[PDB]
């Protein structure tokens, strides 16, 4: 069960995620900071929640697998969502804050979109296929119009190419999952196809890669 | 006055029930206490570097504590925990690296790491305090863990949350975790004599920070007070020594005949270097212009300039460095930063400050009555000379750190023989000791300890500086003591294999153990650990890995097996034999015959005489042809003086059939076999003669042409001709 | 004869105590030859079979002056 | 200690409770046990939880296994060396009349009763784990002194046959020793001596339920398991099991005898009987016609 506490996020993030809807820059501003004597930064929390539910480094050293549960899942997407929301529009300051966080949230995001839940997968895959398409709309949105290679530079040491380039191949091939599922396996890889092109305009070694034969 | 930094070096005094300063007992025990009497703050105690602790930043354990865990409660979930832990050991360090240097700030996390032991300070709410029931227990852990993690607090008003701590400042230090603070309690120790219990509990105590060096000076490029280091005298290429003569301590230079001077490093040689400060406990990096002591490490005496018998002054140790006779001052002998800090591996020159005299070799012997002597006599005279210099050289924190290991580990087992031999040991004793044992043992080997079973470790390469130390610190004689005294009633060899000994039993495998893994490539630790060759055949026959020590001790040992090896250790192995009757102890024999597949003229012709000797003829299984052309018998008398006589076809045939007299019979026949060849190999005449009487050309033929013999039989019999008679 | 029966049998390294008595079998022989026990003529009909024995399909080790040596007038 | 009574009584036949009863509750009550000090409501706290309705928990008695064990000398005590059992002793002789409540050799026995429950699961975990904690050479030792009270001599039984005899895996000591038939020595002794006792128109009803509960159980145990039916050690001992056939089939003569427990002791005869034809040994005249009256 979950403790009353972690219950009391789930509202207020989506109570956050509704208002910076209609990419309103007014009201993401406002959450980032707020000109206030004392400043709280809310999309920073939202990325440590995220981090901490997700285990942070354990999490993204490929154990993030066994903190995710189905229990939890719902929350994960949910400010998984929350951050998708903060950043895009675009927000320049929101996506550089979530990218270079010190907790490394990006890391985990990395590691979600590349290393599956294997127990969530076992029995329930789309919950896993959703929360992957949910991190890969947050990854598109942090780099939405971010000409400069240094978020594109964080996200490589994050994920190296051959590891995008091996998960394209498999959610192209993952397309038989779509049977009893609302998200096609083959759409979330040319999400990831297109986030990886991206990736590849500035790194040589995934635009050699995403090359067909 | 400063403010405390992260990483400096510090000694807490706590003024509460027991005024002491906070110390250890040893590196092989895990507890803290407080010793009043030791000293106060105006006089330091004389060990002064057991007191002294390195401020660290909060270090993080959640990875750790996962794996320690799963450790304790497949495959590949262990070894992704075990990636975790090690990615949070450098995550740990880097961050370290960053917030060196910060200030420490009241209500900050501040860890406290015994320098001498390199174990962080520990409160466990999980465990009571041995003497004091209620308060809980603290212990220092080497890995480190939550429980290290401590609360520096004000226990003056005057401070507060958030201000920065200055020097020399009453502090309470609260665990995170527990959330008592610490507290110097009035319980003494039994084992330990005025020594009180540091345990965790609530109380009015507080601990008055002493800066004993600051973190920017604690730097390895430069001469720092407390430092170990060793005097090499250039002109003469030696190290000076302390040690006792004939009664008395006296300082010399060791006469080595290594081909390289610096290489000859003994315990004896280490120093002390001490920098005299206003405040006592205050030590810092030294400087050209500052005055230094020098204390012997080993006996705790400062060296020091005395009359001359007859060369005005000689340098000798004297008890106590307080006296103003003990101070020394140096002279560079290069070109110096504006006479900055005293550079690390740097030639000076010592002079006298009391007589203002110079150091100086001198060619007198100090032991003119042995026969090689090497002690040198030193002393200092008015005029200097730039030839006699001794330079100062820097040796690692960790052999120190080793070396103290290995005497607490010597003390803890001089202290368990003496029990033994008193007769009785009570349990946890026995634990201890065996679970020093299994330290000693990973300590010797220097292999990792993941987990491995301790008994079967295999090194790639042997660490000379372990083994020296193992010799020289007595740890092999207080192993010896160890497996002696239980058995000369405490236990029995034969009382082994009950269940009741078996702690007992597995003590003294370990003893085995560390007996095998200190002798690998060793000439010196063979020689010294084969003076009990003796005792280790006494114990042969009965699984306490004698066996394995034994074997690798004479095994491609030509110089130590020729040595080691008389009349008196082939007596013991015939007796052995003859009291099992048992064909393992005649291969042993055979194995003794020849080393390195080559033959021992001594060795060999020593086995030709006990074997082949009247006496002890019982053992030895008789040959004979009977008419009956011609079929081979064998006559076997047993221990109980029973004569059996059975011809070889009939034997064949009863072990063919599973009779196990007769296969056990075959068995001892052809080691007997095995036994004769090799006396006969290389050439042997004296057993050739006796053999080839015992044994002829015909009948070996005979023997190996049968078909119905076993096939290893006439293997046997066709290696005896090829020996013997070939 | 035991060198001959050893190359008649098919796969002759097959049971340990005869691949024992074989070794001893075969020192032996090196032993005899090496003193010239065995003569030229017999030491073809010997390398016939040996060659068979290696042809496809209480252990000491002593090495004197390396046999795979070119004769030499002065050693 | 007025809070233990009220936590036992909350999970008392509980079994929905003591199955899910939670790790932190258990470390607690081990942690009062091993700091707070040595007193029987804890004890009495952990072994009302392992049994709930009959059946057993395996994982509370696995937990329970590996907390107590961690904490040595002051939570699991033990008499085992001669100083231990001369102390033993002394206090014992205090307790002729009857062990005194919260003393501590209620606590011992009250310990002992509990690290035989928990092994009362054919485990294979605990069973080992406890097995060197307690040797079956102390065991004997304590069971086959003269002044011992009928407490400590049923717990030590009930240990030996749970933790020894009953068992998914050979030990080598029960079976390859001279020790467990001293065990049945010291029976036959007891058995002796309640009907001595009972022909002296007096009883004691700690010996009889000691006598009629645990003795009969562990004989039975020994004599009906599959690592005894190899008889490799038992064809050198056949007298006992002799004199224990006479001695249980004479006190099952005896009228007094209640029905509720005589199945038990008829049982034991049976298994008797069924190594005795096994085993060929010699029975008496008089015997064996007793003996095959009820045989068919
Ligand atoms: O070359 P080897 O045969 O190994 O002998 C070593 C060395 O040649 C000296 O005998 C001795 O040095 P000292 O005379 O200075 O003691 C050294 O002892 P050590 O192991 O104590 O250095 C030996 O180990």
């Amino acid at each position: 069960e979950m403790g009353t506490s972690v219950l009391i996020m789930q509202p207020i993030l989506r109570f956050l995620q509704l208002l910076c809807e209609n990419h309103n820059r007014d009201l993401q501003n406002f959450l980032r900071c707020q000109n206030n004597k004392t400043n709280y930064n809310l999309v920073c929390e939202t990325l440590q929640f995220l981090d901490i539910m997700c285990g942070s480094t354990t999490g993204g050293l490929g154990l993030l697998g066994l903190y995710i549960n189905e229990d939890n899942v719902g929350l994960v997407i949910q400010t998984l969502e929350t951050l998708t929301e903060y950043c895009q529009g675009p927000c320049h300051e929101n996506q550089t804050c979530i990218v270079t966080h010190e907790s490394n949230g990006i890391d985990i995001i990395t590691a979600l979109i590349l290393n599956d839940i294997s127990p969530l997968c076992k029995y329930r895959m789309d919950l896993v296929l959703q929360l992957k398409d949910n991190a890969s709309k947050l990854l598109l949105a942090l780099m939405e119009s971010r000409h400069d290679s240094e978020n594109a530079e964080r996200i490589l040491i994050s994920l190296r190419p051959q590891e995008l380039v091996d998960v394209i191949k498999k959610a192209y091939l993952q397309e038989e999952e779509r049977e009893n599922s609302e998200v096609s396996p083959r759409e979330v890889g040319h999400n990831i196809y297109i986030l990886a092109l991206q990736l590849s305009r500035h790194n040589k070694q995934l635009q050699h890669l995403l090359k067909p034969v | 006055s400063s403010f405390l930094h992260i990483g400096d070096i510090v000694s807490l005094y706590a003024e509460g029930s027991v005024n002491g300063f906070i110390s250890t007992l040893g590196l092989v025990d895990d507890r803290c206490v407080v010793e009043p009497a030791a000293g106060d703050l105006d006089n330091p105690p004389k060990k002064f570097r057991d007191c002294l602790f390195k401020v660290c930043p909060m270090n993080r354990y959640s990875a750790q504590k996962q794996y320690w865990k799963a450790k304790q409660t497949d495959v590949v979930l262990l070894q992704k925990l075990q990636h975790a832990a090690q990615m949070e050991q450098k995550q740990n360090d880097t961050e370290n690296k960053k917030v060196h240097g910060d200030v420490v700030k009241y209500g900050s996390v501040i860890q406290l790491l015994h320098m001498k032991s390199n174990k962080y300070l520990t409160v466990n709410k999980r465990l009571p305090a041995l003497l004091e029931k209620n308060a809980m227990r603290v212990t220092l852990d080497a890995t480190g863990n939550e429980g290290s993690w401590l609360f520096i607090q004000p226990f003056w008003k005057l401070r507060s949350n958030g201000d920065n701590v200055v020097v020399g400042d009453k502090v309470i230090l609260n665990p995170v975790n527990a959330g008592q603070p610490l507290h110097a309690s009035n319980y003494e120790l039994s084992d330990n004599a005025g020594c009180k219990e540091v345990n965790s509990v609530n109380c009015n105590t507080s601990w008055k920070i002493n800066l004993f060096m600051q973190f920017r000076d604690h730097l390895e490029e430069v001469l720092k007070g407390g430092d170990v280091v060793r005097l090499f005298h250039a002109e003469q290429e030696k190290f000076l020594t302390c040690d006792e003569y004939k009664g008395k301590l006296q300082v010399f230079l060791r006469t080595t005949l290594r081909q390289s001077a610096t290489s000859a490093t003994s315990s004896n040689a280490l120093w002390e270097v001490e920098v005299v400060h206003h405040d006592p406990c205050r030590g810092g990096a030294g400087h050209w212009n500052g005055l230094y002591r020098f204390k012997h490490l080993a006996t705790g005496n400062y060296l020091a300039a005395e009359e001359n018998p007859s060369i005005k002054y000689c340098l000798v140790a004297v008890p106590h460095g307080n006296d103003i006779a003990s101070l020394f001052e140096l002279d560079p002998t290069t070109l110096q930063k504006t006479d900055s800090f005293v550079p690390r591996n740097s030639y000076v020159r010592l002079r006298h400050l009391c007589t203002n005299t110079w150091i100086q070799s001198t060619n007198v012997p100090i032991d003119i009555e042995e026969e090689r002597p090497i002690r040198l006599m030193l002393g200092t005279c008015p005029t200097k000379e730039d030839k006699e210099a001794f330079a100062i050289v820097s040796v690692p924190v960790s052999e120190i750190r080793d070396l103290d290991f290995a005497n607490d580990a010597s003390s803890m087992l001089a202290s368990a023989v003496e029990k033994l031999n008193e007769g009785f040991i009570s349990q946890n004793d026995r634990r201890f000791v065996i679970q020093l044992l299994e330290d000693l043992v990973f300590f010797v080997s220097d292999v990792p300890n993941n987990g491995q079973n301790v008994l079967d470790i295999m090194v790639t390469k042997p660490n000379r500086e372990r083994q020296k130390l193992m010799r020289e610190q007595n740890i092999l004689k207080q192993v010896f003591g160890i497996l002696k005294a239980p058995f000369r009633p405490l236990v029995r060899l034969e009382e082994l294999s009950d269940q009741k000994n078996a702690p007992y039993q597995h003590m003294f495998r370990l003893c085995y153990r560390v007996l095998r893994h200190s002798q690998e490539d060793y000439r010196k630790n063979q020689e010294h650990i084969a003076k009990q060759f003796g005792m280790m055949q006494s114990q042969i026959g009965y699984d306490i890995l004698a066996e394995d020590t034994i074997t690798a001790l004479l095994h491609n040992n030509r110089k130590l097996l020729e040595k080691h090896i008389t009349k008196t250790e082939v007596e013991t192995f015939v007796s052995l034999v003859r009291k099992n009757r048992e064909p393992r102890f005649l291969d042993y024999l055979s194995d003794l015959c020849v080393s390195n597949h080559i033959a021992i003229p001594v060795t060999q012709e020593l086995i030709c005489k006990c074997v082949l000797d009247p006496k002890n003829s019982d053992i030895l299984i008789r040959t004979e042809l009977r008419p009956v052309e011609e079929e081979v018998w064998l006559t076997w008398t047993d221990k109980n003086n029973e004569h059996h006589e059975k011809s070889v076809r009939q034997l064949a045939q009863e072990a063919r059939a599973g009779n196990a007299h007769d296969e056990n019979v075959l068995s001892y026949y052809r080691y007997q076999l095995k036994l004769f060849a090799r006396m006969c190999l290389d050439r042997q005449y004296l057993a050739i003669d006796e053999i080839s009487q015992q044994l002829g050309v015909d009948l070996i033929f005979l023997c190996m042409a049968d078909e119905m013999l076993p096939f290893d039989l006439r293997a046997s019999f066709c290696h005896l001709m090829l020996h013997v008679h070939v | 004869d035991y060198l001959n029966n050893v190359v008649s049998e098919a796969v002759p390294f097959a049971n340990e105590e005869k691949n024992k008595l074989t070794f001893e079998v075969v020192s032996l022989a090196h032993n005899l030859i090496y003193f010239g026990f065995y003569s030229f003529s017999e030491l073809l009909r010997l390398t016939r079979t040996l060659l068979g024995i290696i042809d496809c399909v209480t252990m000491v080790l002593s090495r004197k002056q390396s046999v795979f040596s070119a004769p030499s007038l002065s050693a | 200690l007025l809070e233990a009574e009220t936590m036992q009584h909350i999970f008392l036949n509980n079994y929905q409770l003591c199955s899910e009863i939670s790790e932190p509750v258990l470390q607690h009550f081990v942690h009062l046990l091993a700091t707070h000090g040595r007193h029987v409501q804890y004890l009495d706290f952990l072994h009302t939880v392992i049994k709930a309705e009959g059946k057993y928990v395996k994982k509370c008695q696995d937990m329970i296994m590996t907390e107590l064990t961690n904490a040595g000398d002051d939570v699991v005590v033990f008499y085992n060396d001669k100083a231990s059992l001369a102390h033993l002793l002394d206090m014992m002789k205090a307790a002729r009349d009857g062990v005194e409540d919260h003393s501590p050799l209620m606590y011992h026995i009250s310990l002992v009763d509990l690290l035989a429950a928990c092994a009362e699961g054919k485990n294979v975990y605990t069973e080992i784990k406890c097995t060197s904690l307690l040797p079956l050479e102390d065991v004997v030792s304590v069971v086959t002194h003269e002044d011992c009270i009928t407490e400590v001599k049923m717990a030590y039984v009930n240990f030996v046959n749970h933790c020894y005899v009953d068992t998914e895996v050979e030990m080598k000591e029960i079976y390859t020793s001279n020790h467990i038939w001293t065990l049945f020595e010291n029976f036959t002794l007891d058995m002796a001596r309640v009907c001595s006792k009972r022909e002296k128109r007096v009883a004691d009803p700690t010996l009889e339920k000691y006598v009629l509960s645990v003795v009969l159980d562990t004989i039975n145990a020994f004599f009906s398991s599959p690592f005894s039916e190899n008889s490799t050690s038992l064809q050198t001992h056949q007298t006992i099991v002799v004199q224990l056939l006479q001695s249980t089939t004479r006190l099952l003569e005896c009228p007094w005898l209640q029905q509720q427990h005589k199945g038990s002791v008829e049982a034991c005869i049976r298994t008797l009987a069924m190594v005795a034809k096994g085993r060929a040994i010699l029975l008496p005249m008089d015997l064996d016609a007793h003996i095959s009256s009820m045989l068919s």
